RNA sequence: UUUCUCCCAGUACGAAAGGACAAGAGAAAUAGAGCCACC
């Protein structure tokens, strides 16, 4: 999953996440209760020397029984006012983020690949 | 077999003996009333039990697979 | 004579009465519910209720790549690549939101664990979703792939060169030299294959069950 | 330019009786943004890409509207 | 009942400019309607949000609970999400930057999708 | 049918396009040289023209119309 | 054991602006006591 480093694929298609860096883009905080960040937990991640907001679609952490386990940790950029910093996402999310308790049709709507 | 299926985890080792007793937490202050008051009895046998009894929200086995309809 | 895994009960003392109970409850779902007879290796459909979505149900297809849990819990799991993800499902046999199962592809692999699928390269775990179901021969074994397939580069999730694991479907001469085998094999400890106190024997059981479960029949 | 232009005057005719088909959604914007689709995609194109974009509205005006609804 | 049909001519009583109603097939395990509106500003966006949520409450639903409204502080998107359906309301000029319509109309051809791209992450030594 | 109300019907629905200038629309008014037509509009034209007397033209020979009187002529024949 | 959200309810109240309670529900978090069906 993504957490403190834990250097992620920024799946977006934000200036700062398409533009090639040399340093991967690591997560300074998670915004949670708990220390620990899944997908739909909203995490501080850094691009391109800039902190911005991420939403975790997916992580390598083993899972409950019935779900897909994600091979990379996946996460899509969000603006401070709340929308998504890009206008697509391009690996599959999970369509569970509806269901879990946040504000995540924004993300679902620029999400075209749903698995 | 005189089997009860409880919910949540006992403490200690398998075939371990236990103590039951009804739930004194005050939400359920008088369950005692729609149950066999001092006990039940089979010696009197006004209805035989089903051999195995279940919750209504229980799914029991061979039923129709739960469609999320 | 097939007896599914599930059914065999482990070493413990865990009550045979509760296996007796959950074989009954297997068995009676076992009729409203066909369970096909697989393999790891073997690439499944899986048809389940879709409790995020209302009233769909959904399809998975992947190579069964490990079989775990004894009895109602018994789940297995199924790989499979898509949009170049690389995805595991554990399913549970007996889960009632499972609507029907499907074998694709019934047949099997070189290891009756297909972890190291994931260090191999990803054609060999990558399997069409809509891919239609090849015939099978009901009077014979299932067919086993004997295809070995190449790792990725040396860092592995697990020691696969290590006698322990004896993965014997792993291209360890391509990526891995005599010499370094030799250094793998330092860890034999040879008296584990002769070592009697590791051996738990269901045979027996295997035998007795086939007979109780065709009377159920 | 396209392999067919029959189909372009066909193709944009069932467009058009598909916005007055179309009951949830405003029909005053599909006019407008059926006819700024045409326009942008179909004047300049080539052959192959061309029929990569008839195909595509051919599917869209066979699956009710393409999920427009 | 709140249904479909209910809710667009709500809509239209409160004025929205562009509405986009996406149906998905059942194949695809998500809402069964996706519903994209348009909204002159902000001040309207927040009136027309509001109206969906009072009518829906008022609207029968006693057996769904209450919905919550997401992305009110964003004054360019805001999306409701209701049992059978999702609206997303925006601004008109905000409705074309981002083409939700593109998307759900065309699943895999959608400009915007091939507009991602990839990146590369080397070690500093 | 009638020939003068189809070719005034005809000069009407192409009147009605706002995009075109109507600075000559003639009977014999050519789409190409005369109104400096491109695909679009020929494109455009045929359909308002379609809409009003039941569609049904093709464009295999709609393109070659390039006149009003030449589809007055095709409408006239057709029904 | 503690926090947060929802509900009550845009109601009570208030000229408006604004905006509660209590009761109920759902989420987590940590502490304590346990447990191995699954991972």
């Amino acid at each position: 999953a993504v957490q403190k480093m834990t250097r992620v694929r920024v799946v977006d298609n934000s200036a700062l996440g398409s533009t090639p860096y040399h340093r991967p883009p690591r997560c300074i905080h998670v915004y949670n209760k708990s220390g620990v960040g899944k997908v739909g937990d909203q995490i501080l991640l850094a691009i391109r020397g800039q902190k911005k907001k991420a939403l975790i679609v997916g992580h390598r952490m083993p899972g409950s029984r019935m779900t897909p386990k994600f091979d990379s940790n996946n996460v899509v950029l969000i603006e401070d006012n709340g929308n998504p910093v890009g206008t697509r996402i391009k690996i599959p999310i999970p369509t569970s983020l509806r269901r879990r308790e946040g504000e995540y049709s924004k993300v679902l709507a620029i999400a075209q690949n749903f698995v | 077999h005189n089997i009860i299926y409880v919910n949540g985890s006992v403490p200690g080792h398998k075939n371990c003996l236990v103590k039951i007793k009804d739930s004194t937490l005050p939400a359920y202050k008088d369950s005692c009333k729609n149950l066999p008051f001092p006990t039940y009895f089979p010696d009197g046998d006004e209805e035989e039990l089903p051999e195995d009894l279940f919750d209504e929200s229980v799914w029991q086995p061979s039923e129709p697979s739960i469609t999320f309809a | 004579r097939f007896l599914s895994p599930e059914f065999i009960p482990p070493r413990g003392r865990t009550n045979p009465l509760k296996f007796k109970i959950e074989r009954k409850d297997m068995l009676d779902r076992r009729k409203v519910l066909p369970i096909p007879e697989f393999y790891v290796g073997s690439i499944l459909r899986v048809t389940t209720a879709d409790p995020y979505a209302s009233g769909k149900t959904s399809q998975f297809l992947g190579i069964c790549i490990k079989r775990s849990g004894n009895g109602l819990g018994a789940t297995f799991t199924l790989r499979n690549t898509i949009e170049g993800q690389g995805v595991e499902i554990c399913f549970e046999l007996y889960n009632p939101r499972i609507q029907e199962i499907q074998v694709v592809k019934l047949e099997k692999r070189l290891d009756d664990n297909l972890l190291y699928l994931r260090d191999a390269l990803p054609e060999y775990s990558t399997f069409d979703v809509n891919m239609k179901p090849v015939p099978q021969e009901a009077c014979q074994e299932v067919p086993v792939n004997k295809l070995k397939v190449k790792m990725k580069p040396k860092p592995w999730s697990k020691r696969w060169e290590r006698p322990n694991f004896n993965i014997k479907g792993i291209r360890f001469d391509l990526a891995l030299t005599e010499e370094q085998m030799k250094e793998a094999q330092k860890w034999n400890k040879p008296w584990i294959e002769f070592d009697m106190m590791r051996e738990y024997d269901t045979s027996k059981i295997e035998a007795a069950l086939w007979e109780e479960i065709e009377a159920s029949k | 330019a396209p392999w067919s232009r029959e189909a372009v005057l066909c193709l944009y005719r069932a467009l058009l009786r598909q916005g007055r088909e179309l009951r949830y959604t405003d029909r005053d914007f599909y006019f407008a943004s059926i006819r700024r689709e045409f326009r942008k995609n179909q004047k300049l194109e080539n052959l192959e890409a061309r029929e990569k974009q008839l195909e595509k509205g051919l599917v869209f005006l066979h699956s009710k509207l393409g999920g427009l609804i | 009942k709140f249904d479909i049909d209910m809710l667009v001519s709500l809509l239209r009583q409160e004025n929205a400019r562009d509405i986009c109603v996406i149906q998905v097939p059942p194949e695809m395990r998500y809402t069964d309607y996706f519903v994209i509106g348009s909204g002159t500003s902000t001040r309207h966006l927040h009136a027309m949000v509001h109206y969906l949520v009072k009518m829906y409450k008022h609207l029968k639903c006693r057996s769904d609970p209450y919905v919550k409204i997401e992305g009110k502080d964003a004054d360019d998107w805001l999306c409701v999400d209701f049992g059978s359906m999702v609206i997303h309301l925006m601004l008109p000029e905000t409705r074309e930057t981002y083409e939700l319509e593109k998307l759900w109309t065309l699943r895999s051809f959608d400009d915007q999708l091939a507009q991602i791209a990839a990146e590369t992450l080397p070690e500093d030594f | 049918l009638t020939l003068d109300g189809i070719k005034d019907r005809v000069l009407y629905v192409l009147k009605l396009y706002d995009k075109i200038d109507p600075e000559k629309l003639s009977v014999n008014s050519h789409f190409m040289k005369d109104l400096g037509l491109d695909s679009l509009d020929q494109v455009e034209i045929i359909m308002a023209m379609e809409d009003e007397f039941g569609f049904e033209i093709p464009d295999i020979d709609a393109e070659k119309l390039m006149c009003p009187q030449e589809i007055v002529d095709y409408i006239a024949d057709k029904k």
